[PDB]
């Protein structure tokens, strides 16, 4: 579900509502298990998609666009700063990159295992999203939206913890901040 | 076939280039906060 | 439909030949090391 | 000694010490979905196979001739 | 080959769960009363010679490929009077414990799942006349074959059903060369609401409602040698889904499937007798029949031969069956084997069934 007129995560565009929504992008990426397409003889990308202009919740006929696909070596640096973010290395007692690298906090330590501990306080300090900021220091970096509750726009909401229709309940399901609560009985249940 | 529709396997993408490495349609080449200026909201999921 | 009504639907099959790219970004010439897959949507004016 | 693991539509065979000679993966109907006569390893990964039909039976022929049977769920 | 098969939910209910009936071509509706007379005809529990009995049956699947994939049945009956009987049964199909090992670490705690399907039923059989009895059975069916994943809902699907059965067993009538005995029976099975595998009313499957009718005759020689010949006829009470078309190209098929799936099970029972463009000759094609012969020596040894024939257009499950029985003092042991004569592979091929029943309590005289 793509909202071209709504701000994406970590977007600090001062004039986003005044820009043409058709000029924006929304994208996801994924690693591939088998990387040798020639030996595997990978021939084509196949998919079945519902036409979004036909049924009940059809899109307006003027809402045309494009879906792009990329195969090959794609930058894993989602927040491009030359540095690998990993939120299990964050924390008040952890060493950060001495000058803050333009997107928020990044751990200065070498990552060992991509896993949290099971202490709720450490989880609260750590599960703060890809920017490394717990939504109270995001306004310093994402200045154009410092007045909002979530300046970086990365807060996670469980689909049963949100209101509205099915689409609205999943709008913030991909947020990277608060999506790893320790307790499965948490009202904002993790999803990872 | 290799199934690719596992929602948990997909993560937020880096900003893409649209024609070549010298193209700046979505500010993929910028080294400032402008790199994310063209990212609109996108949700990916499988309905529970 | 769960509400008791009916609706139409249109399922469209696509087959994108990997060996015939529309464009090439960066220095890649073969398909022997394809490590990542990215899809992104653009050009739309409203929710899609 | 013998372990079968499935992470993401991939099946990993781990036979410590002993070497596996052949692997045959069956859906639970008697239908053969995958067969490899040329494994020859103490660890094997079935990356060129994907069904999604949940329950599978993995039969591994060891070099000694012993046959190991493991039931798995194809997550 | 199979054309327009009848689609029903929980098809494991139609599988013969005891070696004795399987050795007789998967029929028991009109055979002699036994401990396994719950899947076939609960009404003849009132004709049981022993006061009560308990049986265990084992029907393995894919024996060459793996173990612990089997259909198990436990039956208990207890006829309190000479006219009434109470019976309960538990059929269970399972793959055994399956380890969900995600990583490769030997010591990682692993979740074990046991995908399974079971039916628990209880029946009351009452002997109306000295030669006729009826029974009513209530069955609970639970299907739990799905394994939970990040996307798959593994909630068990359940349904209830009722059975109405009747059994006729005449007295020993003398003939010129022998003194025979006649048997007949009927059993309307699996009468209940549709089972929703995905917990949605818009996608519900018919229960395998089934009608078994049959007759049996026993040749008695020398008061110790008995030969029993039984015939069984079977018809599913589920409407046949449309095939080619009977109102674009796919629009007609979609509309036909819409009409077929929007039928109640009560209405589906009556739509079973018909729902085809053919006549009586082409609707008799949907009738499954089975013939069997059973020789008994001293009532402690049995030789069983049976033939089962489904229509080649529906299922096409035809085979020959051989069975043997041994009674030591109160333990009866039954084994059966299947020889398939069909194009489609039978999953019970090369499989030996095993049944073990315990008889205890008082003895009731047969009429």
């Amino acid at each position: 579900t793509y909202y071209p007129g709504e701000r994406g995560p970590y977007n600090n565009n001062p004039s986003f509502g005044a820009s043409n929504p058709s000029a924006n992008f929304g994208g996801i990426m994924r690693a591939l298990n088998s990387t040798n397409f020639e030996q595997g003889n990978v021939e084509y990308i196949q998919f079945w998609v519902l036409d979004p202009y036909v049924g009940n919740g059809e899109s307006p006929a003027t809402n045309a666009g494009k879906i792009y696909f990329n195969l090959g070596e794609i930058s894993e640096d989602v927040l491009k700063d030359g540095r690998k973010q990993y939120e299990n290395g964050l924390g008040p007692d952890q060493v950060m990159v001495n000058p803050q690298p333009l997107w928020g906090d990044v751990p200065a330590s070498q990552s060992l295992i991509y896993a949290f501990d099971t202490n709720p306080d450490n989880r609260k300090n750590q599960d703060v999203g890809l920017d490394g900021l717990p939504s109270s220091r995001e306004g310093s970096i994402y200045t154009n939206y410092a007045g909002e509750a979530d300046p970086a726009g990365d807060d996670y909401t469980y689909y049963l913890n949100a209101d509205g229709g099915v689409l609205e309940r999943y709008k913030n399901y991909n947020g990277t901040e608060g999506n790893s609560a320790v307790s499965i009985n948490d009202p904002n249940r993790g999803s990872t | 076939t290799i199934d690719m529709r596992s929602a948990y396997a997909w993560s937020l993408a880096s900003t893409p280039f649209i024609t070549s490495i010298n193209d700046n349609t979505f500010n993929a080449n910028s080294n400032t906060l402008e790199y994310g200026f063209k990212r609109a909201k996108l949700s990916w999921y499988t309905i529970d | 439909l769960p509400n008791g009504g009916t609706t139409n639907a249109r399922w469209i099959q696509f087959k994108i030949p990997v060996s015939q790219p529309q464009n090439t970004i960066g220095n890649i010439t073969d398909f022997r090391s394809i490590r990542f897959m990215r899809m992104f949507m653009t050009g739309f004016n409203s929710q899609m | 000694s013998f372990y079968v693991s499935v992470k993401d539509k991939t099946i990993k065979l781990n036979s410590t010490e002993d070497v596996m000679r052949e692997v045959s993966i069956f859906d639970i109907s008697g239908k053969l979905l995958y067969n490899n006569k040329k494994v020859e390893n103490t660890e094997f990964q079935v990356s060129n196979f994907q069904s999604g039909n949940q329950v599978l039976i993995v039969k591994v022929t060891l070099d000694n001739g012993n046959i190991i049977t493991k039931k798995i769920v194809f997550n | 080959d199979i054309e327009r098969p009848i689609t029903t939910g929980v098809p494991f209910l139609l599988v013969a769960a005891d070696a004795r009936a399987a050795g007789l071509g998967d029929q028991g509706v009109a055979t002699s009363s036994d401990v396994f007379s719950q899947q076939w005809n609960p009404a003849k529990y009132a004709f049981a010679e022993d006061a009560q009995g308990l049986s265990i049956s084992y029907t393995p699947y894919l024996t060459d490929l793996a173990n612990d994939i089997s259909l198990g049945q436990v039956t208990y009956y207890n006829k309190i009077n000479d006219r009434s009987a109470f019976a309960g049964s538990f059929r269970y199909f399972g793959f055994g414990g399956i380890e969900l090992r995600q990583t490769g670490d030997p010591n990682e705690p692993t979740r074990e799942v046991n995908p399974n399907e079971f039916a628990l039923d209880g029946s009351y059989s009452l002997k109306l006349s000295e030669t006729f009895s009826m029974a009513v059975a209530a069955r609970y069916i639970r299907s739990n074959l799905k394994v939970a994943t990040e996307e798959i809902d593994a909630s068990a699907a359940g349904s209830f059903a009722v059975d109405v059965a009747g059994f006729y067993q005449s007295e020993e009538i003398a003939y010129s060369d022998f003194n025979g005995r006649w048997r007949a029976g009927f059993n309307i099975q699996n009468l209940g609401p549709k089972i929703s595998y995905d917990h949605d009313d818009l996608s519900a499957n018919f229960l395998p409602a089934n009608l078994r009718v049959g007759g049996g005759f026993d040749f008695i020689f020398d008061d110790y040698n008995k030969l029993g010949v039984s015939l069984e006829l079977t018809k599913l009470l589920v409407p046949t889904p449309p095939g080619p078309g009977t109102p674009s190209q796919s629009q007609a098929d979609e509309a036909n499937y819409k009409k077929y799936k929007d039928i109640g099970w009560v209405s589906g029972i009556f739509k079973s007798f018909g729902d085809a463009p053919g006549g009586f000759s082409e609707e008799l094609k949907e009738i499954t029949y089975s013939a069997a012969a059973e020789y008994m020596y001293q009532d402690a040894f049995a030789m069983r031969l049976g033939y089962y024939h489904e229509s080649p257009m529906k299922g096409a499950k035809q085979f020959f069956s051989l069975g043997a029985g041994f009674k030591y003092s109160m333990i009866k042991v039954d084994v059966s084997y299947l020889f398939s004569a069909s194009k489609v592979k039978n999953p019970l091929e090369n499989t030996l069934r095993f049944s073990l029943t315990f008889n205890f309590g008082d003895k009731y005289e047969t009429y």
